[PDB]
């Protein structure tokens, strides 16, 4: 089953061709401006594959900017009608959580997992029939967003993140302690937006202190409330393999706290090692072979979820 | 021939000629193109029992217009001909509004912008379409002034009218000219350019 | 033209959220508001303020530091801008361009003090300054709007 | 509302309104009307989902045009309507095309006839068309004449060009202001038959 | 099986609605010409009695006919059924003559010929087992109707032409004159009657004291011996002994002795009708048609010239 | 209402065929030929001729008497009418005015003769009269479409010793 999958819901414009879910025939990258690039893109596409063999058309219906995600959406259709092909609308957010499967084969369809990037903060629960909903969410920033801005704040460098995660490793955490905003309380929901502003204030107030150590503490703060509403959840579900995607997930600081936990308490805990015009294609592929295609009809929209 | 010609600069037109028949479709309402256009264009092509591959040129408008209309327009195309590398005829828009009036002479078409600010351009149609000015951004002001030097016969002004058939028209006397282009060279008319270097100016002055 | 500013000093979390209310409510369609302020300023919360007026829930105000653009279909649909990981200025110039165009919709701008040329003059602008912990001053100049700095003046005389 | 207009004067027109949703459909070709016009209703109809029965009004174009056409036309209708008689609107054709026109102002509507002949009306289209002349026959002479005295500023001839938006616009227009006939009660505009006779005289 | 049927190929309009036989509901004619004008009352006055919803099929003529005349009726009845979400049948009216000789008798033997004899109509057809049936002898020239009308006005004499020739011809001398007999003695079923009808006009212009008695009968004569000869002559090389006559000059006095003195020769069932009901022939043969399930599709032109 | 008379005179039945021929073939297009003569002229046999010239058989030429108008769609549309038994004037006001604006399909009347205001100024009449049992006479009135007139009259010599 050739599938072709097209993305333009992420910065990197791309298509891929993809056999029976497993095997690349062809995959272009354009290493931005999707409607300039993607027919450049399909151009070389057809040059190398013969479109007749093409089975499936693939593209990402959402979430993303509403004119960038209309570009591969519009595209696939029309392949879709002039290949008389089955079209697949694919939910991006929902892909991601399938490729923790693709990494790891022998796992149990009840997981619980926690998505922690810039702009996306969720926890979710996967079911046994491999249906997902979203039980926990930020109210407020992304705890991506919060390693950003307070890194900035700290005066270091881009990307936020992995500054403060190295830097932090020469500090002491708990030598300041700052709020862990959301933490005991009755909801599995986030706040982020509290503790950024925390940092600002102790950065006006205080004179003497060490950049590795405001560093530490700030992470540890954030790593303290990522565990606790992550495994809370696990408990209260019954579910002891959880699974941690998106790119604060990279955090040392974390992977070390989660592991500790999951020694202590005896649970799974699942990590990534992303490709991405592939991964359109594989829940393509994964959609077509239960024959559940979308509609031509179908719109985008850029807050798509669950 | 076989030509299918589309333009969703604004409403949804579409018209598809099969050897000696030809077809015309328009969309006015609440859905959305991304909602109707490939819909449409695979209803249509199924009841004229009409490949993809037996079309002989695919027109596009590509003029001044909205860019989600525009967008899913072209998208659409670049779909439908990616795989056959059919001859695509760029469509412009407002050229396609003043063709579509019956009537001959000096003809003004324009479509708000920003408030304050006009897509606009004047085109001479008595003989054939002679670009008196071409399209542009312009002022409240500036439009006014255009339209009294001018003195268009014809204003065409918000709510445009595309026939169909004129798109097909076009399409095949491109096709004739030798004047298509391949799905990967089309470049649309965003004028929403000018309008953001135009307002600096003028909100210095 | 010179826009009227309304200065308002020691503003609590939820006077802020209620300025948001007021003004947001007492617009009409079409209109850019621009919010300045720095990090840690309540450029999002306002939002949240903001929300009130359209009939929505302030939870689905989000920061769009990340997703660059937030809809919030309402009572009147507010565009939620945050132009702070903004690369891409032909975002503008299409994008947001053509949001311009929208005559009965409300588009808010976060750290909208960016590309000054862009917006157009008679722009709602809003500024956000840190007072203490618990406080801050905004200072709002809107231009000429008989009927707005009269509405807007009645909660600065509310003090 | 639900509103069905068609008009066969010249080539087959096709509007339907489905609440929110305005479609228009033409044809030109070889093929006839009859073996067109009710294979594109019956599609339609089928893809917005709505029976005859569903319907508001149904207008119908019986202004001057092909006998042949405007008969395919008229029976059409009265096919769809009698097992319900649904409200129908009579359009002239003439006015449906210079409401289908863009600019406005003066506007003359010419159609060919039999050997130097003509089908004529103008109006004016300020808000609504004015009729400055009513439609009827002129000789290719006396088309001239009525050309530069009204000086025009449109001039529709022969190929005749309706929007079915405006078909659609009109139906729900009649409706409204209590114009609508049943379809027992149509009389089409016969322009034709005069021919013969403002030749003897 | 309520079957709605609509006629205009020619004249009078006409609607019916039938049942899954003769179970005539309801018959309207106009007799009782301007079919756009008519069509529309019929179809109100239809409704009127009979609810539209009960209607299982709707069908009407498509030919033969004139092409403006049958739009009408082909036109409204799809409309009637896109409307109604019934299938439609557009009927052969030639076809619908002959069904209506097996409604006029209910006991008839399938494998049957037939003489359509007719203004404007002049042909031999086998019925076969099955019911179909093929046109095998034809008018080349003018039809026998029209030989009689055209006859009798060259005698000076009323319309219609068959009536007052048969009727002139009762108290003249056939073969007091010998006209032509042109098609007779060929290898063909075809038929051509305008060089006899010419003949008599030479006749007339080589005018003499002669009766116009004498000069219809003789012309009469000559008439019913080619038409009985060659509808004869095929129902014996196709081994059929069942011969029904359809059509106007069916009605010809003269035809009707010298078929049945021939007829009762050779053991022959000949059947003529009675002594009308064109909505109701549509129906019929329409409902026909629903039973064999053989529906017509939407995009169906009317063809003037439709035989068969 | 006189104009450019053709005389021809003894014309047997194949020649006034192949002189109906030679006449349509040359013919353009949307034109209107009356034909006039009494019963048994020959005038449903000069369509018979007519035909020819549209490519298809001459089996299907019929009297339209009764079917009022036969159609035979072939390299063109012939209309061929036959107003003998004609009695309400609207079908030519209505039926036979809207054919008149086709521009390229030929119409031949059958005794048109009796209508005679009604149809076009620049018609081509053609008068038939019979001057024996096997011979008949005819005339050909066109007004100025001087190019039919040329190829008209070469047949003249085809029929010079007859
Ligand atoms: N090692 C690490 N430790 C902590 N944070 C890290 C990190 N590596 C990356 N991050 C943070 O992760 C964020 C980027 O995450 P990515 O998943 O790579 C793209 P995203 O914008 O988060 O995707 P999304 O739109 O799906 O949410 C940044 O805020 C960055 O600082
Ligand atoms: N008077 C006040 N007005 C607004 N927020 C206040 C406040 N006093 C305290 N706060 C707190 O300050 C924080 C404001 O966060 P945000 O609204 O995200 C600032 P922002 O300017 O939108 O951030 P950004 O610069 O990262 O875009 C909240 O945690 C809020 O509770
Ligand atoms: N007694 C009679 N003898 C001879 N001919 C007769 C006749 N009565 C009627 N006719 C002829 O019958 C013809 C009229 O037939 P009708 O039955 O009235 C309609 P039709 O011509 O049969 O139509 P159709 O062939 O289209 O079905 C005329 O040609 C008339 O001369
Ligand atoms: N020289 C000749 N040219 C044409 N026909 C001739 C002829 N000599 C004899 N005939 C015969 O004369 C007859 C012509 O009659 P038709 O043309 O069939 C009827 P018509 O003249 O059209 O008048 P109608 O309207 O009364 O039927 C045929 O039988 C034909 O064979
Ligand atoms: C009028 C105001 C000065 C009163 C006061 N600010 C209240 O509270
Ligand atoms: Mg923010
Ligand atoms: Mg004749």
């Amino acid at each position: 089953m050739r599938v072709l999958g097209i993305e333009t819901s992420c910065d990197e414009t791309a298509v891929a061709v993809l056999d029976d879910g497993k095997n690349v025939v062809v995959n272009f990258t354009v290493s931005r401006h999707h409607l300039k690039n993607l027919p450049i893109l399909l151009k070389k596409a057809f040059e190398k594959v013969p479109p007749e063999t093409v089975d499936v058309v693939a593209a990402t219906y959402g979430p993303g900017l509403i004119g960038a995600l209309l570009v591969g959406l519009s595209a696939a259709k029309g392949l879709a009608i002039s290949l008389e092909k089955p079209f697949v609308g694919v939910n991006h957010v929902e892909a991601h959580v399938q490729a923790v499967f693709l990494a790891n084969p022998d796992l149990k369809p009840p997981l619980v997992v926690l998505m922690v990037s810039g702009g996306h903060t969720q926890l979710m629960k996967v079911d046994e029939d491999y249906s997902m909903e979203v039980l926990g969410e930020t109210l407020d920033d992304s705890a991506g967003e919060a390693f950003d801005k307070v890194a900035r704040l700290l005066g270091l460098g881009y990307p936020g993140g992995p500054v403060i995660d190295r830097v932090a490793k020469k500090g002491d955490p708990e030598k300041y302690s700052f709020p862990r905003p959301m933490l005991d309380d009755d909801s599995y929901n986030f706040s982020f937006a509290g503790l950024k502003t925390s940092v600002l204030y102790f950065l006006q107030r205080e004179k003497g202190y060490k950049v590795e150590d405001v560093a530490a503490s700030f992470q540890k703060a954030v790593v303290d409330i990522l565990v606790e509403k992550t495994f809370r959840l696990a408990r209260n579900l019954g579910i002891r393999k959880i699974a941690f995607v998106g790119g604060v997930a990279a955090n040392s600081m974390l992977r070390e706290e989660v592991r500790k936990r999951a020694e202590r308490w005896n649970y799974e805990v699942f990590f990534p090692p992303t490709d991405n015009a592939l991964m359109v294609a594989k829940a393509g592929y994964e959609k077509a072979k239960r024959g559940m295609f979308s509609p031509l009809s179908l719109n985008a929209d850029p807050n798509l979820n669950v | 021939m076989n030509v299918l010609a589309l333009d969703t600069s604004q409403r949804i037109r579409i018209g598809l000629r099969k050897g000696e028949d030809l077809f015309e479709i328009s969309y006015t309402g609440e859905k959305k193109h991304a909602e109707i256009l490939p819909v449409v264009v695979k209803k249509l092509l199924d009841e004229l029992d009409l490949k993809v591959k037996d079309l002989d040129v695919v027109g596009v408008g590509i003029g001044p217009g909205g860019l989600t209309g525009l967008r899913v327009g072209i998208a659409t195309v670049v779909g439908l001909v990616s795989p056959y590398d059919i001859p695509v005829a760029p469509l412009n828009s407002f050229e396609m509004t003043a063709k579509s009036c019956p009537a001959d002479g000096v003809v003004l078409v324009a479509r708000r912008a920003r408030k304050g600010y006009h897509y606009c351009a004047v085109y001479l149609k008595d003989k054939g379409l002679n670009p008196l000015k071409e399209p542009s951004v312009v002022s409240d002001e500036e439009l006014e002034e255009i339209t009294k030097e001018f003195s268009p016969k014809i204003v065409l002004k918000d709510d445009l009218l595309i026939s169909p058939a004129v798109l097909v028209e076009e399409s095949e006397r491109l096709f004739r000219e030798k004047k298509t282009i391949h799905y990967y060279e089309i470049e649309p008319l965003y004028l929403q350019k000018s309008i953001a270097e135009l307002n600096w100016e003028k909100k210095k002055r | 033209q010179k826009m009227r500013h309304l200065r308002f000093e020691n503003l609590t979390e939820e006077q802020l959220k209620r300025l948001a209310k007021i003004l947001t409510e007492n617009l009409k369609g079409g209109e850019v508001v621009i919010l300045s302020g720095n990090l840690g300023a309540g450029k999002t919360t306002f939002v949240k303020g903001m929300i009130r007026a359209i009939g929505l829930d302030e939870k689905m105000v989000k920061s769009p530091t990340f997703t660059l653009m937030n809809v919030y279909p309402g009572l009147k649909t507010i565009y939620h801008l945050d132009l702070y990981r903004l690369q891409d200025t032909d975002f503008l110039s299409l994008d947001v361009e053509d949001i311009l165009e929208d005559e009965d919709g409300i588009m808010v701008v976060e750290w909208g003090d960016l590309f000054d040329g862009f917006w157009p003059e008679d722009s709602i602008k809003v500024k956000i300054e840190i007072a203490d912990e618990s406080h801050r001053n905004v200072e709002i100049l809107i231009p000429e709007e008989v009927n707005f700095l009269v509405e807007k003046i009645e909660r600065y005389r509310k003090e």
